[PDB]
């Protein structure tokens, strides 16, 4: 999945 | 000519299968894992359909993973190796012009009917008709046909597409008699439409109950045909697997903190560092792990993906300028607890990534396409901008403005406008959840400094899926993951034919003859050396076109889970096999 701050 | 068939219990697109014919189980499992207990999981968004193959509506991940099965099971302790699941074996000629699967005599649907070649043929035709991903993936597979009591033969449009026998083991097998049957209301079932009728499969779990859009309870079947099959020993242990759906990530995490959700995968570096100040985290009741396994042998591109179907993003100079405006160094330091690494390849983290200048075979492949590729592929290694200090931030923004000026956009009253029409340069960044906003806001603020009106539009997951399917966006926060064996899927990411076909993964709308030629060369690569060189050549060409603004990633999955869940002592080298190889400690304690 997408990784975020 | 044809020869006496050679049957195989497994297939591998890289190296040899680790396990021989007749192996008892995978090495990493607990062969004595007890059957029982409840596992409570969460899933983002919602669901409105149980149809496992139709690319319409919102489907729960648990349906395809727990209720349906494929012909082959991929080993998580190997790179691409797959072993017979519904198929006992696979046979193919040396030229790979076809592939035949022999189904297991013991394979049965949950209603007790046998899994037949007619089911495989129906499933193949239906995945191609109703699912754009499989329509592309199997585009070189012309047909599926019953060729024996338990045999299905797939015929191919061209020889030497080496991964076809392997990838044909990955589509779910559905019950033809059930989908062509009648429901309880006397209405004929229809695979071309969404359904909220609980679907029937051959898999270990059945849909026991559900609350449409909110939850699904999966229950382990004691009569699952494959319970003792080698690939299933020590797997499918929880008696009940409940999925609860959340549109609010904070509510989802609160359910985990309350012990109402047993496992949580944390995709936020700041949340991982700050949200775990709760009692169960201090006395061993909750376990946190940073697991590299599922990201080993995986290439990743995470990026801001502009939609080149829209006029505002057609100029390479504009797309390049957006990269000059993005400050990764500040984002990593100020918001992400320095957790991430900048991405600089579509195959980042693997040997398939292009680097430096092209040499050897890679350079030779690009040389035969010199009149069709960016001149930069031969002169300029791909690099991202770096913002080590405040003067550098202003200088990189000056470079962005220079590229915009070359493209015909100028600062007029501190607003970036089309120099001929006066129309302001503006765009919307479509996000699927408010959790992405904190990461994207610094980019919005940076482009606002050079007169661009960028605005975030956050929607829910159902609206997001519907908009992405039709390419209704200026820009998305996107991701493409890659294996060590690029193949038939590549045309779904950057192939010209996928641009104007809804539901593809060609989010940027790339259409390029040289890229198409490199994709064809990857699919029909005669050996590993040619595949690696061609993949690095494709990566180099994609990067030289500045189609996206590459973002960043990390090498480990962050997971937290309650201590009543037990995992194998050693996880499979290339995965977590969660939840299938995990089990309940409450059950083991009798
Ligand atoms: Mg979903
Ligand atoms: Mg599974």
């Amino acid at each position: 999945g997408s990784d975020v701050a | 000519m044809e020869e006496q068939p050679v049957w195989h219990h497994a297939t591998s697109s890289i190296g040899e299968p680790k396990y021989k014919d007749g192996f008892a189980r995978f090495d990493y499992v607990n062969p004595d894992a007890p059957k029982g207990g409840e596992l409570r999981l969460s899933e983002s968004g919602t669901f409105d359909s149980f149809n496992p193959i139709l690319a319409k509506g919102e489907v729960a991940t648990g349906v395809s993973s727990l209720v349906f099965e494929t012909l082959l099971k991929s080993a998580e302790d190997e790179i691409t190796t797959s072993y017979g699941l519904l198929a006992e074996g696979i046979s193919y000629p040396d030229d790979i012009s076809s592939a035949t699967f022999r189904l297991r005599a013991e394979a049965k649907w949950a209603d007790g009917k046998p899994v037949t070649p007619e089911d495989v043929v129906f499933s193949f035709d239906m995945v191609k008709e109703h699912n754009p991903l499989f329509s592309n993936y199997y585009r070189h597979v012309i047909s599926a046909e019953k060729t024996g009591e338990r045999d299905v033969t797939f015929r191919f449009d061209e020889k030497n597409n080496h991964e076809l026998p392997n990838i044909l083991g990955q589509f779910p097998i559905l019950p033809k008699h059930w989908w062509e049957g009648q429901d309880a209301k006397g209405s004929k079932r229809d695979i071309s439409r969404t359904t909220l009728e609980p679907v029937m499969g051959s898999g270990p779990y059945k849909i026991a109950s559900f609350q449409a859009g909110g939850s699904i309870r999966f229950e382990l079947r004691d009569d699952y045909w494959g319970k003792d099959l080698n690939v299933n020993v020590g797997r499918y242990n929880f008696r009940t697997i409940n999925y609860a759906f959340f549109s609010d990530r904070s509510v989802q995490f609160e359910a985990f903190r309350a012990g109402n959700v047993d496992f949580y995968q944390d995709n936020s570096a700041s949340h991982w560092a700050t949200a775990y100040d709760f009692p169960a985290m201090k006395d061993g009741r909750v376990i946190r792990e940073e697991i590299e396994n599922p990201l080993r042998a995986t290439g990743i591109m995470q990026a801001f993906v502009p939609n080149m179907r829209r006029e505002k993003f057609k100029d390479q100079r504009v797309r390049q300028a957006l990269n000059y405006a993005f400050d990764f160094e500040d984002l990593n330091r100020s918001l992400a607890h320095n957790a991430f690494q900048r991405v600089d390849s579509y195959f980042w983290g693997t040997e398939l990534a292009s680097s430096g200048l092209p040499e050897g075979r890679e350079k030779e492949i690009l040389e035969e396409l010199k009149d069709k590729v960016p001149a930069a592929v031969f002169t300029t290694p791909y690099k991202n901008p770096v913002n080590g200090d405040p003067q550098k931030v202003r200088d990189n923004l000056r470079k962005a403005l220079a590229l915009f000026k070359e493209a015909g956009y100028e600062l007029k009253g501190s607003r970036l406008v089309n120099a001929k029409t006066g129309e302001p340069f503006s765009f919307e960044i479509l996000l699927s959840n408010p959790t992405f906003e904190r990461t994207v806001t610094p980019f919005v603020n940076s482009v606002r400094k050079i007169g661009i009106d960028a605005r975030i539009r956050t929607v829910d997951d159902s609206q997001y899926t519907n908009r992405v399917r039709s390419y209704d966006y200026d820009m998305i926060y996107g991701i493409w993951a890659q294996t060590l064996v690029p193949g038939n899927e590549q045309s779904d990411y950057w192939g010209s034919a996928s641009v104007n076909q809804p539901g593809s993964r060609n989010y940027a709308g790339i259409a390029d003859p040289a890229i198409d030629e490199l994709i064809r060369r990857i699919v029909f690569a005669p050996n590993r050396e040619e595949l690696v060189a061609t993949t690095r050549a494709l990566d180099r060409v994609l990067l030289a076109h500045h189609y996206v603004v590459p973002l960043f990633y990390s090498k480990a999955l962050r997971v937290a889970y309650w201590n009543h869940l037990a995992r194998p002592k050693e996880l499979p080298y290339y995965g977590m096999d969660f939840p299938d190889a995990w089990w309940s400690k409450n059950t083991a304690a009798k």
